[PDB]
C-alpha cells in the first residue's frame, strides 16, 4: 500500500517544495509525489485532470489558484471532475463562496476562511463599542447574499443590537447617488460595506459628493474594499479587516500535508482502503470509501502548519483562524489589534476616528423630524382646498376660540 | 448545427424513425441530426467527445439522453455551458431529472416539472380527496429550505401536523406523529432506511397512506421491500414519453428558438472553432442571445421556461403502487388541473339521507 | 393596510399606511386606526385613548 | 412495546413492581419517557426491597 497524492499549484518551485513536504510526510504510510500545473481555458485542465492524476490511485488531491483574476473558475473543473466520484480534495487559496455549500460540491476542505465569516468580528466590534444601531448595504450578489444570511442570522441568534435596514443593490452600478441620499438621512451613523473591489469608488466618490465621510461617521468593509480603494479614493480613517496568511501558497502546503499524513492512519485498522479507481475511462465505480475519508477529514486535527491550531469548521475552510484588526493613517496602513481567534484583542496606537478626533462618537442623533401620515375621516380629519392666499381661513368655535388648522 | 446524443442501452437505431419528422417540415434552418452515442462512458470521456463532436459536426445546439448513471453528469455541462455559450436540453433520463441551480451564467434548462410545482400538485391531490391534516419530514436533500418555504407560505391563504427535519432524538421526534397523511421529499437509497424506522415506529398499512415526489424512486421498476403495498407518486417521464417524441419536442425547441433568433435581429449562434485554447475565446466575447429563445412554441403549447430552467405547466401523471409491486397510472394532470379516476383506497359503512 | 400576499408567490406586504409606516415612509400614526392580533405582530402600540 | 408507550399522556406515572424488573423497566422509560423535570414516579413499597 503505497498511497500516491497529487497536487495542482501556480508556482514549480513551491511545487518542489511540496515534494519536500512529501519528504517531510514520509518521515511522518506510504507515499509517491505528483503534481501538475495549471493552463488558461479550463477545459483542458478538465482534460489533464484524468489526463495526468486520475489515471493513478489517488485518494487526496491538493488545489490551489493562480493569480489570474478569474478568482471563481479556477477550482472550479478539477472540483466537478473529482467530484463525480466524492473525492476529499484540499484547497489552498482564493475562498469565495464556490463551495460554501454541500450543494454542487461535496467533500472538499480548505485551510483560508471565506469572505463571509468576516462578519462576525464586526459583530463583536460592536460589542466593544456598545453601538446597537446599524446599518448595512449589500448587493445582490450569491456572496452578498450569503454575507446577508449570516449576519441576520448572527444578530438573530444574538436575543442588543438590532437591524436597521438591508439595503440591496447591483454590481454594474455606475452611480448609487440614488440609494445613498436616502440612506445618510436616516437616524445611526455606522455602516458596513461588502462588494466587489471597484464598487468603492462607486461607493466612495459618492459619499464624499454627499459628504457622506466627514463626521459623526464610522465605516466597515472587506479586504477586497480595503485595497481596492485605499490605494484608490478611500476616505480616510475607514476601517477594515486584515487575514494573516494574505497571497502566498507556502504555508498552506505545511497545513494541509500534515493532516493529509494523519488520515491514512485512520484506515490503517479494518483495511477498507480497497483502491482508488485509476483511469477515467473504464467504470462509473463510486469508491465508496470518499464517505468514510470526508468525515475523518472533518476531524484530523493537527498542529503542523506554521499558524498553530489548523482545523476545520463544519464547513470545512479554516476555523478558529486569526485576523489583524486593519486600519488606515490618512495615506497610510498600520495593525492596531489581532483579533485571535476569539479574543478581543487590539493593540496600541493613534486609533484615528474620521473627522480626525480621539473621541468615539455616540450611535445617533435623534433629529427632531418626524414625518407624519393619516387618512381622510370627517368625525376625525377634516381636509378643506386652501384659499386664494394659501391658506385657508380661519374661523371660531360656537364658544368664540380659534380653531387649529395644518 | 443541430445536433442530438443518444448514449445508452436502448433502441437508438429505432428512434431515428424522428428523423424523416424533422425532415419534412419545422425547420427553417434545416439541421443535421446526428448521433454520436457511447458505451458506460466516463465523465471525461463525456467531455472530450462533447466538444471533439461539437467542434467537428460544425454545431451550434445540442440534446441528450441517457442512462441514469449519476445525477452529476447534469452539472457537467454546466461548467461548458459559458464555456462555448451553447444550449443544452437533458431530456429523457434520470441523469437529466435532477436539479442544478445557480450555474446560470449560460443555457441548459431542463424538462419535467419544479418542485413548487409537483409540490402543488401533491396539494391537490390532497383536496381533491379531502385529506385534510398532514405531516412532513425530511433531510438535506437540495430544496430543504425551499420547500419548508414553500409550504409555510402557501398556507397563509392548513390542517398541518408539523414540518420536521432530521439528522435519541429521532424516536422523540417521530413521538409528535400525528396526521393521518405523511409526506417525505427524498430519494430511495435513504428511503429504505426510513420506511425501516417507520415500520419501527409509524404504521404502515391501513390506517397510512404515503405520498411522494417523482425522484424519490428514481427509475420505475426497483421496489426495496420496506416500502408499504402502496405508494402514490407523481411523475411524467417513463410512463408516457416516448423517446422519438422527446427528440422531437426538442428539436423543435431549437428550431423555434433559431427563428426568433434569426427574426428578431437576424444573427446565428457563430460556430465555436476549438475547445481547447484563447483564439476560441474570441467568438467567447460576442453577444449573447439566450433569454429570447424561451416564448416559442410549436405543437400548441407555448414552451416558456423560467429563467432558472423549469417550463409552465407540465403534462403530469399520478401513479400508485398497486399490489403487485408495480405502478399504476391513476392520475392526469394538465393545464393546472388534476383527474382522479379511482376513489380511495383498501368500520366502512355508506350511508344515505335526504 | 393589511397582510396581502403579493406576486402570486412572492411576497407579504401592507397594502396601506401600515406598509408607509413598516416601509420607511412614515414614523407615526394618528388617525383612527384599529387595534387587533394580526398588526400587533409589527407595530407597537400606545394604551388606547379613546374606545 | 413501544406501540404501548406511546399512550404515554399522564403527568403522573405509577409502576407497582420490583426493583429487578424496575432496572429495565426505568431502562426502557429512558428509551422513551421523559425522566427529569417533566415527569415525577411514584412507586409501592416493595418496589426497592
Ligand atoms: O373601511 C375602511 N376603508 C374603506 C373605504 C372604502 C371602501 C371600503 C373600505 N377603513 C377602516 C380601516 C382603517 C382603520 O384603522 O380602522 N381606517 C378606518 C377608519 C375609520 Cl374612522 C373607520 C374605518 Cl371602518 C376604517
Amino acid at each position: 500500500k503505497i498511497v500516491n497524492i497529487g497536487a495542482v499549484l501556480s508556482t514549480r518551485k513551491h511545487e518542489q517544495m511540496f515534494r519536500e513536504a512529501v519528504n517531510q510526510a514520509n518521515k511522518r504510510i506510504q507515499l509517491q509525489a505528483t503534481s501538475v500545473t495549471h493552463k488558461p481555458n479550463a477545459i483542458q485542465m478538465a482534460l489533464s485532470v484524468c489526463e495526468d492524476l486520475i489515471s493513478s490511485q489517488v485518494y487526496a488531491i491538493l488545489v490551489s489558484h493562480p493569480p489570474t483574476p478569474n478568482d471563481h473558475f479556477t477550482p472550479t473543473p478539477v472540483s466537478y471532475t473529482a467530484g463525480f466520484y466524492r473525492i476529499p480534495v484540499l484547497g489552498l487559496t482564493t475562498r469565495m463562496s464556490i463551495y460554501s455549500d454541500k450543494s454542487i460540491h461535496l467533500s472538499f476542505l480548505r485551510t483560508v476562511p471565506p469572505y463571509s465569516h468576516q462578519s462576525s468580528v464586526w459583530f463583536e466590534m460592536m460589542r466593544v463599542y456598545n453601538w446597537n444601531h446599524i446599518i448595512l448595504l449589500v448587493s445582490d450578489d450569491h456572496e452578498g447574499r450569503a454575507a446577508q444570511k449570516r449576519l441576520e442570522t448572527l444578530l438573530e441568534e444574538r436575543e442588543g443590537p438590532k437591524a436597521e435596514k438591508v439595503l440591496q443593490f447591483d454590481p454594474g452600478t455606475k452611480n448609487v447617488t440614488a440609494l445613498l441620499m436616502e440612506a445618510r438621512e436616516l437616524e445611526a451613523r455606522v455602516i458596513i460595506l461588502s462588494a466587489s473591489e471597484d464598487d468603492a469608488a462607486t461607493v466612495y466618490r459618492a459619499a464624499a459628493m454627499l459628504d457622506m465621510t466627514g463626521s459623526g461617521y464610522v465605516w466597515l468593509v472587506g479586504e477586497r474594499e480595503i485595497s481596492g480603494n485605499a490605494l484608490r479614493y478611500a476616505p480616510d480613517g475607514i476601517i477594515g479587516l486584515q487575514l494573516i496568511n494574505g497571497k502566498n501558497e507556502s504555508a498552506h502546503i505545511s497545513d494541509a500535508v500534515g493532516v493529509v499524513a494523519q488520515a491514512v492512519h485512520e484506515l490503517l485498522e479494518k483495511e477498507n482502503i480497497t483502491d482508488p479507481p485509476r483511469g477515467c475511462v473504464g467504470n462509473t465505480n463510486i469508491w465508496k470509501t470518499g464517505p468514510l475519508f470526508k468525515r475523518v477529514l472533518m476531524s484530523s486535527k493537527y498542529a503542523d502548519g506554521v499558524t498553530g491550531r489548523v482545523e476545520f469548521n463544519e464547513d470545512g475552510d479554516r476555523k478558529f483562524a486569526q485576523y489583524s484588526i486593519m486600519n488606515l493613517q490618512n495615506r497610510k496602513l498600520v495593525q492596531v489589534g489581532i483579533y485571535n481567534g476569539t479574543h478581543v484583542i487590539p493593540n496600541d496606537r493613534k486609533i484615528i476616528w474620521p473627522g480626525g478626533e480621539t473621541e468615539k462618537p455616540r450611535g445617533y442623533q435623534m433629529s427632531t423630524r418626524l414625518k407624519i401620515v393619516t387618512i381622510h375621516q370627517e368625525p376625525f380629519v377634516y381636509v378643506k382646498p386652501t384659499m386664494s392666499d394659501g391658506t385657508c381661513k380661519e374661523e371660531f368655535t360656537v364658544n368664540g376660540d380659534p380653531v387649529k388648522k395644518v | 448545427g443541430i445536433a442530438v446524443i443518444l448514449v445508452g442501452t436502448s433502441d437508438e437505431v429505432a428512434i431515428k424513425d424522428a428523423h424523416e419528422k424533422d425532415d419534412f417540415h419545422h425547420l427553417s434552418v434545416v439541421p443535421r441530426v446526428e448521433l454520436v452515442a457511447m458505451n458506460e462512458t466516463d465523465p471525461k470521456s463525456i467531455i472530450t467527445r462533447i466538444c471533439d463532436l461539437m467542434s467537428d459536426r460544425k454545431i451550434q445546439g445540442v440534446v441528450f439522453a441517457d442512462d441514469t448513471d449519476q445525477e452529476a453528469i447534469a452539472q457537467i455541462l454546466d461548467f461548458i455551458s459559458a464555456q462555448t455559450l451553447t444550449p443544452i436540453l437533458g431530456i429523457h433520463g434520470g441523469s437529466s431529472m435532477i436539479m442544478a441551480d445557480k450555474d446560470e451564467s449560460s443555457m441548459f434548462f431542463q424538462f419535467g416539472p419544479s418542485i413548487e410545482q409537483q409540490a402543488s400538485v401533491m396539494l391537490n391531490i390532497m383536496e381533491e380527496y379531502d385529506w385534510y391534516i398532514f405531516s412532513i419530514v425530511t433531510t438535506y436533500f437540495p430544496g430543504y429550505q425551499d420547500f419548508v418555504n414553500k409550504i409555510r407560505s402557501t398556507i397563509e391563504n392548513w390542517e398541518l401536523e408539523e414540518v420536521l427535519l432530521l439528522d435519541s432524538k429521532i424516536q422523540n421526534q417521530l413521538k409528535k406523529l400525528q396526521s393521518p397523511i405523511i409526506l417525505l421529499y427524498c430519494t430511495k437509497e435513504e428511503a429504505t432506511y426510513i420506511f425501516e424506522v417507520a415500520n419501527s415506529v409509524g404504521l404502515t398499512g391501513y390506517g397510512y397512506t404515503w405520498i411522494v415526489p417523482s425522484l424519490v424512486a428514481g427509475d420505475t421498476d426497483t421496489v426495496p421491500s420496506e416500502f408499504p403495498t402502496g405508494l402514490i407518486s407523481v411523475s411524467y417521464d417513463e410512463w408516457d414519453y416516448g423517446l422519438p417524441a422527446r427528440v422531437r419536442d426538442g428539436i423543435a425547441i431549437i428550431t423555434t428558438a433559431a427563428s426568433d433568433m434569426l427574426s428578431e435581429h437576424s444573427f446565428i449562434p457563430e460556430p465555436k472553432s476549438s475547445c481547447y485554447n484563447t483564439h476560441e475565446k474570441r467568438i467567447y466575447q460576442s453577444n449573447m442571445l439566450n433569454r429570447y429563445l424561451i416564448n416559442v412554441t410549436f405543437e400548441g403549447r407555448d414552451l416558456s421556461f423560467s429563467e432558472d430552467g423549469y417550463q409552465m405547466h407540465p403534462k403530469l401523471v399520478i401513479i400508485l403502487l398497486n399490489k403487485e409491486r408495480k405502478w399504476e397510472r391513476v392520475g392526469k394532470w394538465k393545464d393546472k388541473s388534476l383527474q382522479m379516476k379511482y376513489y380511495v383506497w383498501p368500520d366502512h359503512l355508506s350511508i344515505v339521507t335526504l | 393596510g393589511t397582510q396581502e400576499r403579493v406576486q402570486n408567490s412572492n411576497k407579504k406586504e401592507w397594502n396601506g399606511m401600515m406598509g408607509e409606516l413598516l416601509s420607511g415612509q412614515a414614523d407615526m400614526i394618528v388617525a383612527p386606526l384599529t387595534i387587533n392580533n394580526e398588526r400587533a405582530q409589527y407595530i407597537e402600540f400606545s394604551k388606547p385613548f379613546k374606545y
